[PDB]
């Protein structure tokens, strides 16, 4: 790899599969295993795919929500309840794009405070509530198991995803604890064999 | 922003002068053979992209630019003791001064890294804030270059094509920074992924907000409800949730079936107009761009299509008869109009867009709706066309300057 | 120059299959464009000016009538492309009256001509000119000056009128644009008289055959029917006519109150550019078409393209 | 001589359908770009020149081409079992029928002397008389094609010239027979376009003295000479085919030029595809529409 970070992937490998059959002779086979630029290219994909599918199970549950809530149209602890999982939720870096749970968890706790009907409402607010939070679960579950895997092996700094409003490009690389954040190219030797190794035996990868 | 208003040349080549004085929003250029308007507009783009390392190539005496807000660039070459010199000299005073022997000695470096007059020269465009406007140059032979690097390039990565256009045209050849349209469609790919991510946002964020509408709260409603369902089911926008109409249709029949469901009604259809209208308001751009493209193709249209389990979004042609093509089906005046209209899209970057014959391989139809398609979009560019035939200059004849070059005897 | 020449637009005409219709000047294209995208804003018709076409010959060269007269008779026959040329004072009868032959839009093979003078002879309805007044004015006087201005418009086209048939007569077109001055101009009970001034930069020779030609045909346009007589009159001569008629009367209106304010109201008017007075009438008479039913437009050149 | 007087175009690409009758000299093409005015250009001048193996790179299914002799060409691409054919058919009973994946592996065999399949296209135009007259073509983008050996090809050789042109646009190029830098009257005529000088009876004519070569020139005035060299009969009986002549012209050069070429009275035929009106002033007789006829796939 340090050969070819001088002049590759798991599919487009053909100069150092050559160059290594020319070192080694020309039974040695096709160099497959994926460089951690082919990780990251799919880290990126794989986000965004996750973020569609959030989308569109956001839009299944409004619909599904409305329909059920005007149907059905015609408590302290619901409140509490509520309030812990918008605090979840809010505290999640999967929500970059949208962290304004707890302004609309205390506007309605604002109208429902001042003055039956309102408790089918509060528990249908709940159920969604946590079926949104379990489909953020299941829709980021590959990606955040390979990061808890790699993050057990490193030390000062932690493999991490960033989104933010302004930009439209998750962000996929190196978080540092005093906030900086580096490409995954920063690895040394070791660690890149472990980014590497960890990917190949995930669910990420294909099929091998 | 800042754009050009004033160019005065002294002694281009040593044979002509020239003095033209340019418009902030267009400048139709008009002349004879040999006028000297392809050098113009290589001086131009060397000018504005702070490269002036290549008026080294330029024999000249004297060359003053004075732009809108004020700034003045006065650029002169002498020639002291047989050794030639190029001093660049700015309105507020301060000035580089450079030989033409280091630059061509940084030339042949490059082409046989990184040199220490290039780095000295982008520490002064650097220091005096002298490359906040780009410049898109548009050569008349880009048909040729754009076939050479689709059979084999970038903004950022151009050298290649950079390398070989100064080697067929010359050293004074400025970087090669109109947009190809590979770099079209790539781009193409990117804002729709942009569009889709701010899709998502506002799902997550009508998600959220719809339940504080609920919490706050005829005949009419119902059409209405049920013609923004048809319209969300058939469009493309919504290829990955296309189920409102059951939604709709399960609605009517639980209210007939047997005050605030009013309220509650009136908050989802205006739930359902702000996501239309996001939806229209994040495609915008696009739809303009494509609406301005389609006005010319006949037979096909340059459309998006997306796919629920094929999560990479196809960008081509759809023909009437349902087939899907990509761009390279595009024959040479389609692109070159592709091009110059993604050059006055508000999607491309801010620059002064440079064109000579815009009119390459064009019918004559598209010529005369070209520049109604490009000034349409309010990009608000300065756009410099040099141009031989009259029906690209059409309804814009107060900006048309002509170049009469004055010729000197020696 | 870079124009197409009457055999490059010939040929463009075989390649283009567009709809076509070609005018005299530019500023008849900028009106009938804000015509046409009134009816439809998505409209797909192209409107080419004669005055944008070379010419080999001297005579030709500027004669943009004889343009259009040599391509249509060249493509006599074509079905998609039009033309329009300015009537000027032809199919009129100056026998001691004003008398229009036609009192309809000229018809022959797509080519067309105005029903006044020119095309700016549509603007010389009343309303048109009030709201374009109204619009361009310095915003102190406003009002009163529009209402004496209201006044004043029923006999002085009679005068404007006789300043053109003066100035046609000694083929002076544009003699009365330099000569006559707002100040010259008196505003009386809704007619006008403007006086022969004693000092004048041109000859006195010129300045009296004009006068007496004014004297000798004004007697014969005032007999004439009023509305025959918005017509005649010139489009160039008739907007600075306008422009002077009206800067005098908002500064004989408006003197008592302020006569500096006043003074400057009026040399500002009568500074404003001719361009701007066209568009303005332009915009105005285009926004008076199907409110009014006295307000004309070329109905059938909009009907055949 | 040999002209051609008809192209059948039938499901070029399974899309469009194109049936063009040509004058003996003269033929003005005006049209829509992608319509098939360069396409067409491109099939005249790989037929003419006897380039048959170029339909093998051509998507099509039959076109027929019949010259003004009457002589008949029908060049059909069928599809037999994954293995596609060219079948050129002629009037005379003899045919060529050769697989596409042959004439690839021709061409890669040239690309790693002519192979056997271009000895067998040499031997079908050698022994039925198909090039009686050759086909001079002029690029549209010349001006380039020229600076491309500028920097670094004459009108016999240029297979170097049209490989990498046919690298970059598909190798459906012809061969760019067309002149790189009688004779009094061509001298006087490319003296009438002429500003700062004059050329005529090897060196240039300056009214300061200067007798320069003929590479100095610019752009247009090099265009120019390109253009009227094979207008003349200095050049070769070639059907002078040249594409958008009004390249890096002004607008008023090209009224006259067309009466330059046409003075030379060389009887050679003359295919042009235009945009500027100001091309034909005056040869509108000789003026084409091309109006491709899409059809149901
Ligand atoms: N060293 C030089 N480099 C470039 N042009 C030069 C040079 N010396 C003289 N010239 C002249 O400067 C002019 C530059 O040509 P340019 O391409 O700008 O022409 P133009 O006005 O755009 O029109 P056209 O291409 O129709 O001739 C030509 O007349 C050319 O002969
Ligand atoms: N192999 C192919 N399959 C399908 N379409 C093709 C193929 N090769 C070319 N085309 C397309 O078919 C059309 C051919 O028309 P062509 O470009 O020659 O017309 P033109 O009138 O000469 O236009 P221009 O001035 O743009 O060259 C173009 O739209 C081109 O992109």
């Amino acid at each position: 790899e340090a050969w070819s970070s001088s002049s590759r992937s798991s599919f487009y490998n053909r100069k150092a599969s050559a160059f290594a059959r020319e070192l080694f002779g020309q039974f040695l086979p096709s160099i497959n295993y994926p460089s951690p630029m082919e990780i990251e290219d799919r880290l990126r994909e794989e986000i965004r795919r996750a973020q569609l599918g959030i989308a569109a199970y956001e839009s299944r549950t409004f619909s599904e929500s409305f329909v059920k809530v005007f149907s059905a149209l015609f408590t302290g602890e619901l409140l509490k309840e509520i309030e812990g999982l918008a605090i979840a939720q809010d505290s999640s870096i999967k929500n970059g794009y949208y962290a304004e749970y707890s302004k609309v968890y205390e506007e309605i706790r604002s109208l429902i405070n001042r003055n039956n009907s309102v408790s089918g409402a509060l528990v249908v607010y709940r159920d969604a509530l946590r079926d949104r939070q379990d489909y953020q679960e299941k829709a980021f579950s590959e990606i955040d198991n390979y990061m808890s895997s790699v993050n057990s092996f490193l030390e000062d700094k932690e493999m991490a995803y960033d989104f933010d409003l302004r930009r439209k490009y998750p962000k996929v690389g190196l978080k540092f604890p005093d906030g900086s954040w580096s490409p995954i190219r920063v690895l040394s030797s070791g660690e890149r064999q472990l980014l590497t190794m960890l990917y190949a035996a995930s669910k990420m990868g294909d099929d091998a | 922003i800042r754009t050009i208003s004033k160019i005065e040349l002294s002694k281009i080549h040593n044979r002509y002068n020239l003095t033209v004085d340019f418009f902030n929003d267009l400048n139709v250029i008009h002349g004879k053979n040999g006028a000297g308007k392809s050098t113009l507009i290589h001086v131009i783009a060397n000018i504005v992209n702070g490269d002036f390392i290549r008026f080294a190539f330029l024999i000249f005496e004297e060359i003053k630019a004075t732009y809108s807000d004020g700034l003045k660039i006065v650029i002169r070459r002498d020639k002291i003791d047989e050794q030639s010199f190029i001093s660049v000299t700015l309105s507020n005073g301060k000035y580089i001064k450079f030989a033409v022997g280091e630059a061509m000695a940084t030339v042949r470096e490059i082409e046989s890294v990184k040199s220490m007059l290039a780095m000295d020269i982008d520490k002064f465009v650097k220091e005096n804030e002298l490359q906040k406007v780009r410049a898109s140059y548009f050569p008349a032979f880009r048909t040729m270059l754009e076939a050479w690097s689709s059979s084999s390039r970038s903004s950022f990565y151009n050298r290649k094509a950079s390398a070989f256009a100064r080697e067929l045209f010359g050293q004074f050849l400025p970087s090669i920074n109109y947009p190809s349209p590979m770099e079209i469609e790539d781009r193409l790919r990117e804002e729709i992924r942009r569009a889709q991510l701010g899709i998502a946002a506002y799902e997550s964020r009508t998600f959220s907000e719809s339940f504080v509408k609920v919490f706050s709260a005829t005949g009419e409603l119902l059409k209405e409800i049920e013609g923004l369902a048809i319209a969300q089911d058939s469009s493309i926008k919504n290829g990955y949730y296309a189920e409102y109409s059951k939604v709709y249709e399960e609605i009517r029949s639980l209210i007939n079936r047997n005050n605030s469901v009013s309220g509650a009604l009136v908050v989802y259809r205006d739930a359902l107009r702000d996501r239309q209208d996001y939806q229209e308001k994040a495609f915008s751009e696009i739809d303009n761009y494509m609406s301005s493209v389609n006005s010319f193709l006949e037979d096909k249209e340059m459309a998006y299509d997306f796919d629920l389990r094929r999560k990479y979004p196809k960008v081509g042609l759809k023909f009437p008869d349902g087939s899907w093509s990509p761009i390279r089906v595009l024959s040479s005046g389609e692109r070159q109009l592709l091009t110059m209209l993604y050059a006055a899209s508000k999607m491309g970057d801010d620059a002064i867009v440079l064109i000579d014959q815009p009119e390459i391989s064009l019918h004559i139809d598209w010529q005369e709706d070209l520049l109604k398609r490009m000034l349409s979009q309010l990009s608000g560019r300065q756009i410099i066309v040099c141009t031989h035939s009259p029906s690209i200059a059409t309804g814009y004849e107060d900006f048309m300057i002509n170049i009469s070059p004055e010729f000197i005897s020696s | 120059s870079c124009a197409y020449t009457i055999d490059s637009y010939i040929t463009l005409l075989t390649m283009s299959s567009k709809k076509r219709l070609l005018v005299e000047g530019r500023h008849d294209r900028s009106h009938l464009y804000q015509l046409i995208y009134k009816f439809n804003p998505a409209s797909k018709v192209k409107i080419d000016t004669a005055q944008d076409i070379k010419a080999s010959d001297k005579a030709m060269s500027k004669n943009n009538r004889l343009k259009i007269e040599t391509i249509h008779s060249k493509v006599k026959g074509k079905d998609n492309i039009s033309f329009l040329c300015d009537r000027a004072f032809r199919e009129f009868a100056f026998n001691d009256q004003i008398e229009d032959l036609l009192n309809s839009h000229y018809c022959d093979d797509s080519l067309y001509w105005t029903l006044g003078h020119s095309l700016e002879n549509y603007f010389f309805n009343p309303s048109i000119i009030i709201d374009a007044f109204q619009f361009l004015s310095p915003s102190e006087y406003k009002y009163k000056a529009i209402e004496l201005f209201s006044e004043l418009i029923s006999s002085s086209f009679a005068v404007l009128a006789a300043v053109s048939l003066a100035a046609k007569d000694i083929d002076k077109a544009g003699l009365p644009a330099a000569l006559i001055d707002w100040k010259d101009i008196v505003i009386n009970d809704g007619t006008i008289k403007l006086i022969r001034r004693d000092s004048y930069d041109i000859d006195s020779a010129c300045v009296d055959s004009f006068f007496n030609a004014f004297d000798a045909v004004l007697p014969r346009v005032i007999a004439s029917d009023v509305g025959i007589c918005s017509r005649v009159v010139r489009g160039h001569t008739g907007i600075l006519l306008l422009q002077k008629l009206f800067s005098a009367c908002l500064y004989y209106v408006g003197r008592e109150d302020d006569a500096l304010q006043a003074d400057s109201s009026a040399n500002y008017f009568c500074n404003l550019s001719e361009l701007s007075l066209t568009t303005a009438l332009a915009e105005s008479w285009v926004r008076k078409i199907g409110v009014l039913e006295d307000v004309y437009f070329p109905d059938s050149l909009l009907k055949n393209i």
